Formats: structure tokens, sequence, C-alpha cells
């Protein structure tokens, strides 16, 4: 039901600094006022994070996404290998109500999208879903900063999240904030490349203000500090400087 | 024991270390989170009605707890036959998900549903491979599906050139061509309807009544499992050296209540050198503390074989509450060095004779 588009929009992709953001809880273990050294797959300190103003991007090990979001125009996510009926494709949709997740051989078009009819009902991202097994529904997820980490380990999709109110204009702030685990999916797919949904006004799609940050993860060793309450308050990257 | 370890028939005055004491665990406890998200079986077994046998209703069951105890122990089911796995251990064994096939067949057709079976239902309606794992449950539905005027809502496939492959539904309404004369989609000289409707009535005899049958098949593809039976959770006992199995993690110790403040997602804590030191019960969400069961060495205080034969016993670093032949013995003293049995504490003070520890020591007078 989704068709071609003539206005070949291009996103003004710039670069900026990652600073010390993107730290999550690696395990469900409580610890109190200690310094624990852990070797895992993180976002290296002071890295090169890409900024966008629906491009195709690789997944690699894992993907860090951030948005100083206004009005939550961005809605969903697509994951998979080929994003067609030939391979299982994971789909996530978050609207103002109960959010939904599927894994089906969705046959996406060249420009899949939701579309909003202004009382709203428009959903033509895919065209067919014939063979598929798993489905899922859960509570709603979401000017203000929202940070998400997406990982996939041994048949286990993993979503970590964090939210903060922010007042800085453009760049990432010089702050520290650990990321709590949010959702796990014990389903095995070969996800290696993903997408990003948009809520365009269809009645002529009007989607021009789509700014968000994307970064990639690598394996390395960190040193985390736990306070009395067992919340991560500081971290040190081992392979950064001689001092580190 | 002192003579044996020292390897002599004479013992000089002193204190000697002979063996070790370790408290033993009493019983086992296991706790698991609340049983919830029951698999949707009642809505299938005891629904309004069932689908036809050639159009059998297929359901996929995943992400739920599959309680089979009430299913197996239900006495309202006419036939409950499991081929692949033992019904009694179904609460233990589990595959990643389940398939349900529900339909209505005549009473005589119940035995037709089995691996390696041939028949109208067994060939033209549904087929089961000889490697099938799962169960078949059949029950009477004469009071529900059979109609006094004749139940014609259920049909079975009777005319087909070839038998159905296992796990396949044929809904094609092509008119079977009995002879060599092709028919233009209708019956005729050598053509008839492949599907035949039932004539179920309450007046029908044994085996002629409508029976609702559900076949459950278990499949365990390499994807992580979602369907498993309920797990029994025992009760918890505090202040007793026991061995526990909290939500899959096992350990031995005394289990007390603790005031630590966890965080709404982290389950259990640990202190240093990777030793478990706190757990949260999945049932009540309370922060409990764990302490290893007591142990220590034992020492024998003697004044010398030449003098006497009575001795005292010291349990090192052991609380003077669970000591237990000297379960009671003489008066029992508690000191920073442990617990002392066979000696009495006086208020005097002399030169030290047999060093005990923490500033105290013993001598012979008793
Ligand atoms: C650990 O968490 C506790 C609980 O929130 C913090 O103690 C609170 O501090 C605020 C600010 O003074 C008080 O209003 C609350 O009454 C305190 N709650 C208590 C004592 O239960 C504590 O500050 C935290 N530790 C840190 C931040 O290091
Ligand atoms: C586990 O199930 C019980 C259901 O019995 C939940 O609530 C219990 O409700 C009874 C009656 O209202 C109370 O007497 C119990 O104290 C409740 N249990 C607890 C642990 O508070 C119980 O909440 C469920 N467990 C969780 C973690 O939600
Ligand atoms: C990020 O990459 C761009 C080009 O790839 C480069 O010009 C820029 O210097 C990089 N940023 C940092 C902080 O090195
Ligand atoms: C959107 O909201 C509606 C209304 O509750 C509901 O279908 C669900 O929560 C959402 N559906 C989709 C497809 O996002
Ligand atoms: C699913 O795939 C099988 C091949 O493995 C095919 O025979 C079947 O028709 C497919 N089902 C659907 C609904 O597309
Ligand atoms: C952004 O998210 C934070 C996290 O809860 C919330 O406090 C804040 O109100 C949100 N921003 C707006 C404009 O609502
Ligand atoms: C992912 O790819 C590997 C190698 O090509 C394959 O063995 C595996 O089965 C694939 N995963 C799934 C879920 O099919
Ligand atoms: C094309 O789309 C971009 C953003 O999607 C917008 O900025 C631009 O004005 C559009 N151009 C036309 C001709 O529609
Ligand atoms: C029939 O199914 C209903 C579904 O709610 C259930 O309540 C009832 O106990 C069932 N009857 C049995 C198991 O005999
Ligand atoms: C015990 O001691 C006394 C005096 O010290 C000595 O005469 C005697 O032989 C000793 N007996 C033994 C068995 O050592
Ligand atoms: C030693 O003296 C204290 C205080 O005078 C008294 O409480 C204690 O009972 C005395 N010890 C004995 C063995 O009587």
């Amino acid at each position: 039901q989704c068709v071609n588009f003539t206005n070949r929009t291009q996103l003004p992709s710039a670069y900026t600094n990652s600073f010390t953001r993107g730290v999550y809880y690696p395990d469900k273990v409580f610890r109190s006022s200690v310094l624990h050294s852990t070797q895992d797959l993180f976002l290296p300190f002071f890295s090169n994070v890409t900024w966008f103003h629906n491009p195709v991007l690789p997944f690699n090990d894992g993907v860090y996404f951030a948005s100083t979001e206004k009005s939550n125009i961005i809605r969903g996510w697509i994951f998979g290998t080929t994003l067609d009926s030939k391979t299982q494709s994971l789909l996530i949709v978050n609207n103002a109500t109960n959010v939904v997740i599927k894994v089906c051989e969705f046959q996406f078009c060249n420009y899949p999208f939701l579309g909003v009819y202004y009382m709203e009902s428009e959903f033509r991202v895919y065209s067919s879903a014939n063979n598929c097994t798993f489905e899922y529904v859960s509570q709603p997820f979401l000017k203000n900063l929202s940070e998400f980490v997406f990982k996939n380990i041994d048949g286990y999709f993993k979503i970590y999240s964090k939210h903060t109110p922010i007042n800085l204009v453009r760049d990432l702030p010089q702050g520290f904030s650990a990321l709590e685990p949010l959702v796990d999916l014990p389903i095995g797919i070969n996800i290696t490349r993903f997408q990003t949904l948009l809520a365009l006004h269809r009645s002529g799609w009007t989607a021009g203000a789509a700014a968000y940050y994307v970064g990639y993860l690598q394996p390395r060793t960190f040193l985390l500090k736990y306070n009395e309450n067992g919340t991560i308050t500081d971290a040190v990257d081992c392979a950064l400087d001689p001092l580190s | 024991e002192t003579k044996c370890t020292l390897k002599s028939f004479t013992v000089e005055k002193g204190i000697y270390q002979t063996s070790n004491f370790r408290v033993q665990p009493t019983e086992s406890i296991v706790r698991f989170p609340n049983i919830t998200n029951l698999c949707p079986f009642g809505e299938v077994f005891n629904a309004t009605r069932f689908a036809s046998v050639y159009a059998w209703n297929r359901k996929r069951i995943s992400n739920c707890v599959a309680d089979y105890s009430v299913l197996y122990n239900s006495a309202s089911f006419s036939t409950f036959k499991c081929y692949g796995v033992s019904p009694t251990k179904l609460n233990d064994l589990c595959f990643t998900n389940v398939y349900a096939d529900s339909f209505v067949i005549r009473g005589d057709e119940v035995r037709q549903i089995a691996p390696g079976q041939t028949g109208t239902i067994a060939d033209y309606n549904y087929k089961l491979p000889d490697d099938f794992t799962g169960c078949v449950i059949a029950w009477n539905s004469n009071n529900l599906d059979s109609k006094v005027g004749g139940n014609y809502n259920y049909l079975y496939r009777l005319f087909r050139k070839s038998n159905l492959k296992p796990f396949e539904r044929d809904i094609s309404t092509e008119i079977y061509q009995a002879g060599s004369t092709p028919c233009n989609g209708v019956k005729g000289f050598n053509c008839y309807f492949p599907l035949q409707s039932y004539g179920f009535q309450p007046t029908y005899g044994v085996g002629y009544q409508p029976y609702r049958v559900v076949v459950l098949s278990f499949e365990l593809l390499h994807a992580p499992a979602t369907v498993c039976g309920p797990k029994k959770s025992t009760n918890l006992v505090k202040n007793k050296c026991v061995n526990f199995n909290f939500n899959g993690l096992t350990g031995t110790g005394v289990l007390t209540e603790s005031n630590k403040k966890f965080l709404p997602f982290q389950q259990f804590g640990r202190d240093i050198a990777d030793t478990t030191d706190a757990v949260r019960d999945p049932q009540t969400l309370e922060i409990l503390d764990i302490t290893p069961c007591s142990f220590g060495g034992v020492s024998v205080i003697t004044p010398g074989t030449n003098t006497s034969n009575q001795v005292a016993v010291l349990y090192q670093g052991v609380n003077c509450t669970e000591v237990p032949v000297y379960s009671t013995g003489s008066n029992v003293f508690q000191t920073r060095a442990g617990c002392l049995i066979g000696a009495e504490y006086v208020n005097n003070s002399y030169e030290c004779d047999i060093p005990i520890g923490a500033g105290i020591c013993a001598s012979y007078q008793s």
C-alpha cells in the first residue's frame, strides 16, 4: 500500500563528540560502594557520533540511539538482514497508546512509512506477512533527552533506556547517566542492519525535522563505581590514556 | 583422640588441636515467582464449538505457563492419550512452543487419529507422522454438537485422489472426478462432492455421537523456550542453616532478613571476591541476607597424663549457641576465642599457665 516518493530527501548528516554517554548496567547484580572492573561491549569514550537532520544503517555489534526529542514524532524501528519476505524481520511501533512488536517476513517497499490521517489510522509499512511466529504487546514507551541501547546476544534482543529533561540547545551535555535495563526478547534472528520510522503527515508527506544521534559499540574494559545505593555514578575507560 | 594424634601413651600438659567442627544443613527450600500467564487452554477446550475435521482449528501457543496437572487429572475427558512424552512428567519436560488442532469426529473415528493410521479421517482429513510428540484429548459433545434435527454443521473430506501429508489442511472444494469424464465444477455421471456432512443426533448410538478432539503437539526449535509447566515453590525458613535454590541459583547457609535497599530491577547482590551475599525472594520481593554455616577447630586442654585424666574442650570462633558427648557436660563459658566446655570462670587472676586466647587462659587446681 506504500508507494514511491519523488522528493528524494537527504538528511544533513554531521558529526559530533560522544563524550562520556552511553553507559548501562551490565548485569542484574547489586553491588554497594565498590569499584568493579568489567570487560564488555560498550561505547568508547569521546567517540565520533553521527547526527541526522529513513536512511539504511548497519547494526554491527550494537547500536546506541539518542534524541533530544520534541513531540516524539519518531515512532518505530525496523531490524533484520534483508527486510523482506525472504527473511524474518523485526518491527517495533510505539504510538500514544499500547506499543506493539512483531517478527514477521514483512515485505517492505522502497519507502515504508506509517502515515497519519488527521481519528488517525494508516499503516502500510509492509505488504505481506505470511510465515511468522512471535508477536508482543507492551505499555507505551515515551525538548527532552531520550537514550536507548539496542543489543542482540545469543538469540536475545535487549533494549536499555533512559530519559532526562534537558535545556541545552544543540549538542550532547557534559553529564553522566547510567542506563537501566528495560526489555528483553528471547527470540533469535540474524539482525545485522536496521532502519528508523517516521510519522509523516499523509492526506503529501511532511517530514523534515528529524534530528537524532547514532553511535556504535565495541568490546573493551571499563571500571565502574557503585555508590551506597548500588547505582552507577562514574566510569573509567581502560584503553584511552596512559593515566586511564 | 589426643593420644592417637600425638602417637603416645603419655601426654604432657598443654593444649592440642585434634579435629574440626562444622554445622550441617537441615533441609532444602526452593522459591519461584508467582505462577501467571496461564496458557489459553480453557478458551480452546471448552469454547462455544469446534471447527470441522477437514478444516481443523489450528492454534499456536507460546509465552505462557502450561499447567498440565489439572489437564491430566481432569476426569471429564473421555480419552487422554500421549504418545511422544510421558503425561506425568509433562509438568517437567517442555518444548519452546505448542500447536493445538481442534475438531469434531465421530466416536468410531477416535482411534483413527494415531500415527501410521489409514482411513477417511486418517487420510483425507488429517495425517500424523509416526514421530509425533504430544497428546490427544477427546471428549463427548453429543449434548453440545449433536442436533435432534440432524447436525449438518460438520463435514469430513471423503473423496480425494491422494492422501493428505502430515500437518496439512485441504480446503479445496474441487468436485472429485470418479470416472474419466472431466466435470465443469459440478457433480454428474462420474463426479461427487469431496466433503460429506455429518448427521449427528442425540438418538445416535455408541460411536455415532460427535466427539470434540484436541491434539497438542510440542515443538522445540533452537529458539529460546517460552512454554513450560509450572514450577513448585516451597516455603522459606529463616535463622536455620539450610540449602536453598532461589530462582535457579543454589547455595548453603543461614538465611536471615536484611534491610539493604535494592533497585527495582537488580535481583541479588554480592559483596567482594564474587560471593553471593543477598537475595530477593521472587514471591514477596524482600531483601534477605545469607551467611555461611558455622565451622571451626576444636582443641583439647589437658593438665598432663601424669596428673589427671579430665580435660576441657574449646570450639574456636564458634558462637556458644549451637555446640552439639559433651553436648552439655559441665558449665559452659563463652569468650572471644569461642566456646569453652569443662571449665568454670573465676574472678581471680594468676600467672598464665595454658594460653587460651583473647587475654584469658586456664589451669588446674579441677
Ligand atoms: C540513597 O538513597 C536514599 C533514598 O532516597 C537517599 O536518602 C534520601 O535523601 C533525601 C535527600 O536528603 C531525603 O529526602 C530522603 O529522606 C532520604 N531517604 C532515606 C534516607 O531513606 C540517599 O541520599 C542515597 N544515597 C546517595 C545519593 O548517595
Ligand atoms: C504473588 O501472588 C499473591 C496472590 O496471593 C500476590 O498478593 C498477595 O495477596 C494477599 C491477599 O491480598 C496478601 O495477603 C499477600 O501478602 C500478597 N503477597 C505479597 C507478596 O504481598 C503477590 O503480590 C504476588 N507477588 C508479587 C511479587 O506480586
Ligand atoms: C569524525 O569524523 C570526521 C570525518 O570522518 C572527522 O573530520 C572528525 O575530525 C572526526 N571527529 C573527531 C573528534 O575526530
Ligand atoms: C496504537 O494505538 C491504538 C489505540 O489504543 C492501539 O491499536 C495500539 O495501542 C497501537 N497500535 C499500533 C499498531 O501501533
Ligand atoms: C511458509 O514456508 C513454507 C516453506 O517452508 C511454505 O510451504 C508455506 O506456504 C509458507 N507459508 C506461508 C503462510 O507463506
Ligand atoms: C522528558 O522525559 C523526562 C523523563 O521522565 C520527563 O521528566 C520530562 O517531562 C519529559 N519532557 C517533557 C517535555 O515532558
Ligand atoms: C544466521 O546465520 C548463520 C550462518 O549463516 C546460520 O547458521 C544461522 O542459522 C542463522 N540464524 C538463523 C536464525 O537462521
Ligand atoms: C523534500 O523533503 C525534505 C525533508 O524530507 C524537505 O526539507 C524539502 O522541502 C522537500 N522538498 C520538496 C520539493 O518537497
Ligand atoms: C472448561 O473451560 C472453562 C474455561 O474457563 C473452565 O473454567 C472449566 O473449569 C473447564 N471445565 C473443566 C476443566 O472441566
Ligand atoms: C609424675 O611426676 C612425678 C614427680 O614429678 C614423678 O615422680 C612420676 O614418676 C611421674 N609419673 C609419670 C607417669 O610420669
Ligand atoms: C565477678 O564479679 C562481678 C562483679 O563483682 C560479678 O558480676 C560476677 O558474677 C563475678 N564472677 C563470678 C564467677 O561470680
